[PDB]
């Protein structure tokens, strides 16, 4: 059933076993006494090894067992029985076979886990799988070098509250600068701007920018002239606007209007 | 914030956070700009403003402290109230491509679609009634691409004014697009409100601000309530939400095509220009363990053709057991001629006895016949050499493959619930979190 | 002492439709309709007052392993409360939910509903409530509506039923969707303001008398608005209508496994035929043939990836390697490559209403134009053309001198691709591409030295042509005015690198981008019937021009005998760039009427750098 | 959890069985859920 | 600031410090897979997982090729 | 100094002076920082002849930094002493020799962050940290395969402010490893 | 489905560590004498070749998700006599690692969790006769699969059990065509008091009591070449808990429970057998089989398949299993696979078990 009865199957290798005590203490008085400590008991193991080797010149091994990463596609066993040519089974495989199809309409699969055998009567060869696949087919559509990506968003999936106009001015103003672009019909150049948010992190470092943290009183009203086409308390939330405004009715927008 | 924070357009005066305020969140500002030889100013910096402390006093007994707050405008408000010119404030024209980064233009394709329930790039009439008349050459709605009407299309590739447009996306790196962070931006702050209120207007008794007197027109294609009310409070009006963008942006970065895998199985990889499949060491290159294919055809890398690239990758987490089984001939007619009978099933095991949408499981079987037939034909070798300058002795050779497949496809008996197939729209376990 | 067992905030999937859903009031944030909408578990409400919640017959919980165990998950309901007031005569309170849900390779929709009356409430009775759904693209204007009558679970004595009294099969929605096409296809012909519609618009066949048999369905009541699809359903809605006359009904009605079921699984078919000949490495013919039917696809794909359409597309590439044909002595590289293809896609589903196929609609249409116009506007036709001369030079013979002047330095490179297109979107799409290029690379080999070391210049002329037609998905008589974009561009770029001492090193470099724009008239009005090989060799003014110098000095201070430590390394990077403005600022016109031109824009660089080593030794 | 399991000094078994001081098992309020072995076994009830 | 998770025994949403390519982040969370599948970014990396449930989650953080795995703590 | 710009009040107006009555700067900042680093203060590197090598290093660091938007002077101080001992007992029997590789690393980082007001005294300790720690690792070689290694790590975190706990953790144990 | 499964606790002890057994289908009460026979039948450690042997065994856990969560184990047998062996295992199911934190910087002081359970066992096995043997094993089980939080505690439950094995095996017996040898098996496990994982005296879960017992036959050809059929029976020792009801509606479900879980273990035993409206036949249905054939060449390469069964009402864990082993100079090495056939996820499929032993000391003959 075998060639010979030689066995020299080499592994190679290393194994690691870790046997320990791990002791953890917090004082958190929030906890209950029962949590003053923890001791546990710490096991692990690193087994990274191979095997390589032949079995009376007709079993062919090779497995890669390495607990140290994705065994999808690392951890590999591969038995492979080759019988004499003058013999109907031309090779039975156990473990990671391959299906290769050359056929554009049928394709097989290149990574499985199961048993594959090969029979030839004569002039016919009969290739059998069974198995369990280890991979996922994804195709991609590269145009003029790399890939190509769709999107389909809708009118409501606008990105929110991250996008604002810094006044009412600018936000009338949008529009009618944007008539005839690429020309921007708006002389604004904005030179300085500092943004304050909610102090949630509270975390004090010298490397962000330094070390900034103001009380802030925020003005909705602040800064705001009239606008030509837009009423009043479009512009502003203030319940009488009379002797609130100083400054003509278009007045670009500044501390003063 | 630091100036990595946030992004800001100094000519048409809006910022753009690096992190979205969904939450109480308040935004406040204060800015200095100029126009021209004047210069105004918002706020108070910290450089102009208060000192942040006084203190008055000798020691801790009789100090008194005085800390002082900047006067800044707010952007966003601590309570949400859509009724308040501050909510005015937020930007509701700027769209993010999903995943984008550095969109570039001869790479980017925008399109806008009206779904009802169809593709369809245009906008018609509600029936009994008609577009308003002899509209000005800007405000064409009948028979206009949807890019026209919402003002994106009026340049040609070049950036120079065209008449009717080039029917492509307006891409100005400033002004409609946003390149490093992917972000679409519309010419109107409103571009599916006021501006097709607008367009659509057929007189002045129409006000965008009372929806009780839009004229059977803007009341079907005037989405109002997705800028006067929030995205949620949006998703009542349902009717309204059918302007679709549409559009493809280009990924390259490097040398090649990334297929969006690493480490390959060998073999794995079939790469189909124009719907012939080519071949691996002759019109393309493949990088396994970077995952990268190279197009090394001369006449394909410049042909704009789509190449689509298939590739098994073994790096999936999550993905159902497959079983896969199946058996294949390979009669041999003669020696240059061979008859398949390629027998495939492919079976998955699901996770749980319910199927919900999009989590299918198949029971697919595929079976198909295929005959290669590979001569040499010296004929074909003797009239090249009937040739002027050609007295070469390589033989030719013919090659005919013919396949057949036929797919009979399933469902696992697993996920069957009284005896047929079922896929669960909604089984009313995932809600009330 | 209050001991709280549990305590959260719950939030659903399933929002409250707060807007009406019968014309008639308008204001539904009135009647004092209290309307809830929770969700009974098996886990939680197992001992529910009025009836236990048991799982409907056939329903089992999940079963799944997390740690060596068994853990049956919780099988939940989603649960609709009415009361306060109760419900108007017509009046309905529904939830709804965005999704995408393609039901077109399922035949059945399916779902659980159970009735029951409110506690300390009077008894809702049989056939007052109605339990429906609503899906499509919205709820007020394209949907499809299935109603059922439900019977109320009897109730008064042991709270624990059933389950086959509590879901009730005389409430199981079981629909087939092919119901849904024949009244979409019946509703075509109906008009938006008949009298068949009802108050909100609705088209329900058993209300008409003109149909026979009602809508198919002889426990359930269909309707449809505005042409919905079900092949995307966007938007899905559950709720409770009423039926009784002078009544306001308070109940609560639970909805269950809303399911698709009876999979389509008819096959597919495909086919292959490859014929690749080669002749003498001096031809190479490779013709494709593929032809694919209806439900082909491969094994991983599932109901809804699988091929919707006839595929029929063949694909021959030719090689031919012209250079051959002339004499080797002096070798001629000239590859000659000529690849046609075209596909035809004829879809499965009509274009048109998304959800009706395309041999049934054209059969149920009984008119020849109508249906000459859904099948062409269906089909999707696409032509692939190219021609390519790339690399054309002469071989360099195996001893010849290089020479400055050899025509052995150039390379020729041509291209042409055409794409012509027509599908439901684009009645006729073109696009023609031609690129031409010629490159120069010379490399020299062995008061100041002035012979350059290396000289390159590579020049192109990249012209796109896009014609994009978009058509009237109604009749195919007009269409819609063609559009044109037009890249025609001529690209050159050159540079030289001299090496004046053994220490100098000037690398210079200069690309320019000209546009050619005659193809526009006098106005910004393209012409229609210009050819992309019109003016072929024509420089369009200029629109781009960048220019690089790069200087490296080791200034030589080492033959002065007092400074001969010194490593000192000068390094100068130059560049300039104009960049041309649109015709926008460059044409631009001020509201009084004048004339600017506000000028292109250039950009400057300098990149000095200076590297001493300065060793105090010696 | 010092109450029910290593008993402190002053309290009695009495104080432990009062159905506001007595301890919640997740097998009383959820009985028809399953909890995997090993994991929390009771409800950790918030008193007022 | 190699990839970090900030905090892991949570009440609220997962900060998930990492390097420049983007992140496609999924949860299983006990028993076989829930996945979530966010579309972390560079520099938005915020999760949600205060309202699914509470207990120790499977995390699959991916970075093009760098895919890391771990544990969160819903509390 | 992170970002300096040009004051756009400080001009030809007769108004020189702003809120605070304070002139008007020609460039105006919001931070400065001044980053003293010893990396480090000191590392005695020696290896003795029985071979026990010794590695003793201190680092120190200041991380000044004064805001002129609230003029509060946030200070960050770090200090970390390193200690790394190694040592080969030859031939030691457990009927078995081989060498013992003793490798002991020591170490503790203090860590401060103060925010100053210059008015008054308000010094507050915005954030702290205080760990010290110790890796005990000895090695022998029981074959030429197998290998045995008893380590020993001990850290402990101090609290610097409240919101943070002391943490002990004790690691320990054997490390069998077998190569083929 | 699965009807009213028996609760019991800590079920990691049932789990196959090793992969010789996990090839076999998960039995191993009655195949030939092995190094990993502790978790399967301790009685066979005096039918040892070798003098002494140690076997470190992987189970990984949800492969594709973490790489973390697994099985260990670590068995040590010595064989002091040619009649008595000690015999001595150690199983670690693991988490790995949780290392929570609660700020940002990459240098904070971190807390490590590793949720985990072992079983820590010793036993003892005497050679009676020439042919049959007997063992009895201490074992210490410990749980720390739980998070210390506010309000939680995350003390570990620990509890003992005592497991009494028997493994027989006659003689190599010459038959017509072959010369066969048999064997047969029983073990006894986990008998002891309630575990508690609420440490509490009221909420306590049963251990998981097993009962195995199986049989083989071995088939010699030319003396190299080994084909050896085992069977093996198991069934749990548990009561299980009732179903509707024996007497509102609440009333009797709350009662039955309660009625259930006021049983003692040492009673429980007695009660498994029943405590259901069924008959004997329906009664039947408890046992679990697994039926496995090793195929040995030359006393250094093995392959074993091995088929898992279990009741469709309960467990619901059915499966096939592919082995193969390998003995270079004096490690065998054992890889195992699982092809599950259940209608639930099983744990272990998509997972290759790993097992490695080293065989050291003088060579005992077998009898
Ligand atoms: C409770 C746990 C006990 C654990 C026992 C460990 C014993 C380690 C000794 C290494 C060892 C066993 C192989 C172990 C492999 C497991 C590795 C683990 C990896 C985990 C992931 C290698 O032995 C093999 O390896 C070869 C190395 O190439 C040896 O070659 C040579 O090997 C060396 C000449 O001996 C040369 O120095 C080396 O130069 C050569 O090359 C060969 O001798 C032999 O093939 C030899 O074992 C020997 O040590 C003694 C001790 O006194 C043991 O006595 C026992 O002690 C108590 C029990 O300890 C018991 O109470 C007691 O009754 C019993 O008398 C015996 O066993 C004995 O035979």
């Amino acid at each position: 059933i075998f060639g010979s009865n030689t066995i020299d199957v080499k592994p190679t290798g290393s194994v690691e076993m870790d046997l320990g005590v791990r002791y953890t203490k917090q004082d958190n008085p929030a906890f209950s006494p029962r949590n003053r400590s923890s001791l546990t008991f710490d096991f692990d193991q690193r087994i990274s090894m191979s095997l390589m080797g032949k079995i009376g010149t007709r079993l062919e091994v090779n497995a890669n067992y390495d607990t140290q990463s994705t065994f999808a596609f690392q951890n590999l066993f591969k038995l492979a029985y080759t019988p004499s040519e003058d013999d109907i089974i031309q090779k039975v495989e156990v473990g990671n076979v391959s299906m290769p199809l050359n056929s554009t309409l049928i394709r097989g699969a290149q990574s499985l886990f199961g048993v594959k055998t090969q029979l030839q009567f004569g002039r016919t060869t009969i290739t059998g799988v069974f198995s369990e696949q280890k991979s996922q087919t994804k195709s991609v559509v590269a145009e003029n070098g790399g890939t190509v990506q769709n999107f389909d968003l809708y009118a409501l999936d606008y990105d929110n509250d991250r996008h604002f106009f810094l006044s009412q001015y600018f936000r009338n103003k949008y529009d009618v600068s944007l008539k005839n672009y690429p020309f921007i019909d708006s002389r604004v150049q904005i030179t300085r701007l500092e943004v304050w948010v909610t102090n949630k992190q509270n975390r004090v470092t010298t490397t962000g920018g330094g070390n900034n943290l103001r009380n802030i009183i925020a003005l909705q009203d602040l800064g705001e002239a009239q606008v030509s086409g837009v009423p009043d308390n479009e512009v502003v939330v203030i319940s009488s606007t009379a002797g609130f405004f100083n400054n003509p009715i278009d007045s670009p927008t500044s501390n003063t209007n | 914030l630091t100036t990595n924070e946030y992004t800001f357009n100094p000519q048409l005066g809006y910022i753009s956070l690096q992190q979205r305020l969904a939450n109480d969140e308040i935004l406040a500002v204060a800015f200095e700009y100029t126009v021209g030889g004047k210069v105004y100013q918002v706020g108070e910096f910290g450089s102009d403003g208060v000192d942040a402390t006084v203190v008055t006093g000798n020691n801790s007994s009789n100090q008194a402290i005085i800390t002082q707050s900047l006067v800044l405008k707010m952007l966003k408000s601590n309570l949400t109230n859509v009724k308040n010119p501050v909510w005015n404030l937020m930007m509701k024209n700027v769209y993010q491509i999903p995943q984008a980064y550095q969109i570039k233009q001869d790479d980017f394709r925008l399109n806008i679609l009206y779904t009802d329930p169809s593709p369809i790039n245009y906008i018609t009439p509600v029936q009994g009634s008609s577009f308003p008349p002899n509209p000005a050459p800007d405000s064409k709605v009948e028979q206009t691409p949807l890019l026209n009407v919402f003002n994106l299309d009026r340049l040609n590739y070049n950036n120079d004014p065209q008449a009717g447009g080039d029917g492509f996306f307006d891409y100005i790196p400033g002004v409609t697009v946003d390149v490093q962070n992917g972000r679409v931006i519309f010419t109107t702050k409103e571009p599916f409100g006021e501006l097709i209120f607008n367009k659509l207007q057929t007189g002045a008794g129409e006000s965008y601000n009372d929806p009780t007197t839009y004229n059977a027109n803007q009341q079907k294609y005037v989405f109002r309530n997705m800028y006067r009310n929030t995205q949620a409070g949006a998703l009542q009006d349902s009717d309204k939400n059918k302007f679709l963008l549409r559009g493809k942006y280009k990924s390259s970065g490097s040398n090649g095509i990334p297929i969006g895998a690493f480490n390959v199985p060998q073999g794995s990889v079939v790469v189909t220009a124009a719907g012939r499949v080519l071949v691996e060491g002759i019109d393309y290159s493949v990088d396994y363990q970077l995952g990268r294919v190279q197009i090394l055809d001369p006449s394909l890398q410049a042909s704009n053709t789509p190449i689509e690239v298939s590739l098994e990758n073994n790096s999936i987490f999550g993905q159902q057991t497959r079983r896969f089984m199946g058996f294949n001939i390979e009669h041999k007619i003669s020696d240059k001629f061979v008859i398949g009978g390629t027998y495939l099933k492919m079976t998955e095991r699901p996770f749980t006895q319910k199927s919900t949408y999009g989590q299918e499981s198949v029971n697919n079987t595929i079976f198909g016949f295929n005959g290669n037939y590979s001569t040499e034909v010296p004929f074909l070798t003797r009239l090249a050499n009937k040739l002027p300058n050609i007295d070469t002795d390589v033989p030719s050779n013919l090659s005919i493959r013919g396949e057949v497949a036929f797919l009979r496809p399933d469902a696992p008996k697993a996920s069957d619930f009284q005896g047929e197939a079922t896929i669960y729209v909604d089984d009313f376990e995932g809600s009330q979190s | 002492t209050v001991r709280f067992g549990a305590l959260d905030l719950v939030r659903g999937e399933w929002r409250r439709y707060t807007g009406t859903l019968d014309a008639n009031d308008q204001n539904p944030d009135d009647d004092g309709v209290e309307f809830d909408v929770a969700a009974v578990n098996i886990q939680e409400n197992g001992t529910k007052c009025p009836v236990n919640y048991v799982m409907p017959p056939g329903v089992q919980r999940e079963q799944l392993y997390n740690n060596n165990t068994v853990i049956n998950q919780n099988e939940q309901a989603l649960a609709v409360r009415i009361g306060g007031a109760g419900l108007q005569y017509q009046d309905s309170r529904a939830v709804f939910k965005n999704v995408s849900v393609d039901m077109r390779q399922y035949k059945k929709l399916k779902m659980f509903l159970h009735a029951e009356s409110l506690p300390n409430q009077p008894t809702l009775e049989d056939d007052e409530m109605v339990g429906f759904i609503r899906f499509g693209n919205d709820f007020t204007q394209n949907f499809y509506q299935v109603e059922i009558p439900l019977k109320v679970t009897k109730t008064g004595g042991s709270c624990s039923i059933s389950p086959d009294l509590v879901w009730m099969d005389d409430n199981s929605i079981d629909l087939a969707l092919d119901l849904l096409t024949r009244m979409k296809i019946k509703a075509m012909s109906i008009d938006i303001n008949s009298s068949k519609r009802d108050v909100n618009g609705i088209y329900y066949p058993d209300n008409d008398p003109d149909l026979e048999g009602g809508d198919g369905d002889g426990k359930l009541t269909l309707g449809i608005k505005g042409n919905p699809n079900f092949g995307l359903v966007r938007n899905l809605m559950v709720g409770v209508k009423s039926r009784a006359d002078h009544k306001d009904i308070k109940g609560e009605v639970w909805f269950n496994e809303l399911r698709l079921a009876d999979l389509e699984n008819k096959g597919g078919m495909a086919a292959i035929l490859n014929v690749d000949t080669n002749m003498a490495d001096f031809a190479t013919v490779s013709a494709t043939g593929r032809k694919s039917t209806i439900g082909f696809g491969s094994l991983e794909q599932g109901a809804n990836e699988r091929d919707r359409e006839d595929v029929q597309q063949y694909n021959i590439v030719t090689n031919l390697n012209l250079g051959k044909l002339l004499p080797k002595k002096w070798g001629i590289n000239l590859p000659f490559n000529y690849a046609i293809g075209e596909e035809v896609i004829t879809p499965e589903y009509d274009p048109f209403n998304q959800d009706i196929k395309l041999d049934q609609l054209i059969r149920e249409t009984t008119d020849q134009a109508e249906k000459d116009n859904i099948r062409t506007r269906a089909i999707d036709y696409t032509k692939r053309k190219s021609i390519n001369f790339i690399g054309v030079r002469k071989d360099r013979a195996p001893e010849q001198k290089p020479h400055v002047y050899d025509i052995e330095n150039f390379t020729f490179s041509q291209s042409y691709n055409q794409v012509e297109r027509h599908d439901y979107e684009v009645a006729d799409y073109e696009d023609e591409q031609s690129n031409s290029a010629v490159n120069y690379a010379y490399t020299f080999q062995p008061n100041f030295n002035y012979l350059p070391s290396n000289i390159s210049f590579n020049t192109n002329i990249l012209r796109q042509s896009n014609r994009q037609q978009f058509r009237e998905v109604e009749v195919e008589g007009i269409g819609l005015d063609p559009l044109y974009r037009r890249n025609f561009a001529f690209n050159y770029q050159y540079g030289f690198g001299f090496n004046l001492t053994k220490s100098l090193k000037l690398n210079y470099s200069a690309t320019s981008n000209n546009i050619v724009r005659n193809f526009l008239n006098d106005d910004n009005s393209p012409k229609e019937d210009f050819n992309i090989w019109d003016d072929y060799l024509d420089i369009g003014t200029p629109n781009q021009h960048a220019q690089q110098l790069v200087l490296n000095y080791d200034i030589p201070i080492n033959k002065i005998p007092i400074f001969g430590f010194v490593k000192a390394s000068y390094s100068y990077t130059a560049d300039y760039m104009w960049q041309r403005s649109s015709t926008a600022f460059s044409e631009y016109e001020d509201p009084n009427g004048t004339v600017y031109d506000l000028g292109n824009t250039i950009q400057n660089s300098n990149s000095n750098t200076l590297t001493t080593t300065l060793n105090m030794n010696t | 959890p010092v109450f029910y399991s290593s008993k402190p000094s002053g309290i009695s078994n009495d104080d432990l069985s009062l159905n506001t001081t007595r301890r919640i098992y997740s097998r009383e309020l959820y009985p028809n859920t399953d909890i995997a072995q090993g994991q929390i076994q009771v409800v950790n009830t918030l008193d007022l | 600031s190699d990839f970090l998770v900030y905090p892991n025994p949570t009440k609220s949403n997962i900060s998930f410090l990492f390097d420049n390519e983007t992140a496609s982040v999924s949860i299983y969370s006990l028993l076989g897979q829930k996945l979530i599948e966010k579309q972390i970014t560079n520099q938005n990396p915020v999760l949600s997982v205060e309202g699914l449930t509470n207990g120790l989650y499977f995390y699959t953080f991916d970075a093009g090729s760098l895919h890391k795995t771990g544990k969160i703590i819903k509390q | 100094i992170n970002q300096f710009r040009s004051n756009f009040d400080y001009n030809s107006s007769p108004k020189v002076q702003d809120v605070n009555t304070n002139f008007y700067n020609e460039i105006i900042m919001s931070n400065v920082n001044l980053v003293e680093q010893f990396s480090p203060l000191i590392r005695m590197d020696f290896e003795l002849k029985s071979s026990l090598r010794v590695l003793s290093e201190i680092k120190k660091d200041r991380a000044l930094s004064m805001s002129f938007d609230n003029n509060l002077l946030t200070e960050v101080k770090g200090m970390e002493y390193i200690i790394g001992l190694g040592y080969r007992f030859k031939d030691v029997i457990f009927i078995i020799k081989s060498d013992i590789n003793i490798k002991a690393d020591f170490s503790l980082r203090n860590n401060e962050t103060l925010v100053r007001y210059l008015d008054y005294d308000n010094n507050q300790l915005a954030a702290g940290q205080n760990i010290w720690s110790l890796k005990l690792t000895a090695d022998y070689s029981f074959s030429k395969n197998l290998t045995a290694i008893f380590y020993y790590d001990h850290s402990f975190s101090k609290a610097v402010i409240s919101t943070s706990f002391p943490l002990t953790n004790i690691r320990s144990g054997f490390t069998l490893r077998y190569n083929f | 489905d699965i009807e009213r499964p028996i609760t019991t606790g800590v079920p990691f002890l049932l789990v196959a560590a090793d992969a010789r057994a996990a090839g076999l289908g998960d039995q191993g009460v009655a195949t030939s004498s092995d190094v990993f026979s502790q978790q399967w039948n301790p009685a066979k450690y005096a039918f040892a070749e070798d003098a002494q042997g140690l076997s470190i065994s992987y189970t990984p856990y949800l492969t594709d998700l973490a790489n973390d969560i697994s099985l260990g184990q670590v068995t040590y047998y010595n064989k002091i006599n040619d009649r008595s062996a000690f015999a001595g295992s150690f199983r670690y199911f693991g988490f790995g690692g949780i290392e929570l934190r609660q700020t940002g910087d990459p240098n904070e002081p971190t807390r490590e969790v590793n949720p985990n359970e072992f079983a820590l066992d010793g036993s003892y096995s005497l050679k009676l006769s020439e042919t049959f043997s007997m063992a009895v094993a201490a074992r210490y089980i410990r749980s720390n699969l739980k998070v210390a939080t506010e309000e939680i505690d995350a003390s570990a439950a620990g509890s003992f059990a005592v497991d009494v094995a028997g493994f027989y095996q006659s003689e190599e017996i010459a038959y017509s065509d072959f010369n066969g040898r048999w064997r047969a098996g029983f073990n006894i496990q986990n008998l002891g008091p309630k575990i508690s994982y609420d440490h509490d005296d009221l909420s306590a879960n049963f251990l998981p009591a097993n009962l195995r017992v199986g049989g083989g036959f071995d088939f010699i050809f030319d003396d190299y070449n080994k084909l050896g059929v085992s069977l093996e029976l198991t069934k749990l020792l548990v009561p299980t808990p009732p179903g509707p009801g024996t007497p509102s509606q609440s009333q009797a479900d709350e009662a039955n429970y309660k009625k259930y879980k006021d049983i003692g273990w040492v009673s429980g035993i007695f009660k498994s057998f029943g405590d259901a409206p069924g008959g004997f036949s329906e009664e039947l249905k408890e046992i679990t089989y697994s039926a496995a054939a090793e195929y040995m060449y030359q006393d250094a390469f093995a392959m074993r398949l091995g088929y898992y069964h279990e009741s469709p009402m309960k467990g619901a864990k059915q499966f096939f299993s592919l082995g193969a082993g390998f003995k270079y100079s004096m490690i065998k090495v054992d890889v195992s696979y699982l092809f599950s056939a259940s209608k639930v996820k099983n744990p272990l499929e998509n997972t290759l078990r790993f097992s490695l032993t080293f065989n050291f000391g003088d060579k005992y003959e077998t009898y």
